[PDB]
């Protein structure tokens, strides 16, 4: 299943609902050299930093 | 209690985005213990106290 | 936490893994090469007497 920032809900069998949403996450160093800066910024938010570049 | 005369902050750790990782430090003179006030105006974060 | 290091493969020698994984107080491993064995692979051709 996909899960993004807003939110993921169950319901298997009869189990109550379970709610779940995922982190920021992504790899890389967001304070060091410039060659990991673009990736840090592009695996967050995937869209919209092609345009930035 | 006017207790701000020079303040200062420092930041230990920031580890974030889930629910409060951000452990911050406040340091100056101060007058008698009590009760102040403390928030933030600008919204790129916020306090949990 | 995954973490990947490297040991001499030499036996009596204390080796060091320090972690630095943010967030929380650094701390280190203390690693130990004791009797290493090596058991090949035997055939069994022939015998003799």
């Amino acid at each position: 299943i996909p899960v993004t920032e807003d939110g993921i809900e169950y319901r298997w069998g009869n189990n109550p609902p379970v709610r779940l949403w995922a982190q920021l996450t992504t790899e890389g160093k967001p304070h060091g050299w410039p060659h990991e800066i673009i990736l840090y910024y592009y695996g967050l938010y995937p869209a919209a930093t092609i345009v930035a570049v | 209690a006017p207790a701000v005369t020079n303040l200062e902050c420092q930041v230990a750790v920031c580890t974030h985005s889930s629910d409060f990782g951000g452990i911050a430090t406040l340091t100056f003179k101060t007058d008698k213990p009590g009760k102040c006030a403390v928030h933030s105006h600008s919204n790129v974060a916020t306090i949990q106290e | 936490y995954e973490h990947t290091a490297t040991i001499p493969n030499v036996v009596g020698f204390p080796y060091k893994a320090h972690i630095e994984r943010n967030g929380f107080s650094p701390m280190t491993l203390q690693l130990e090469v004791l009797g290493t064995s090596l058991e090949p692979t035997l055939n069994l051709e022939y015998i003799t007497c």
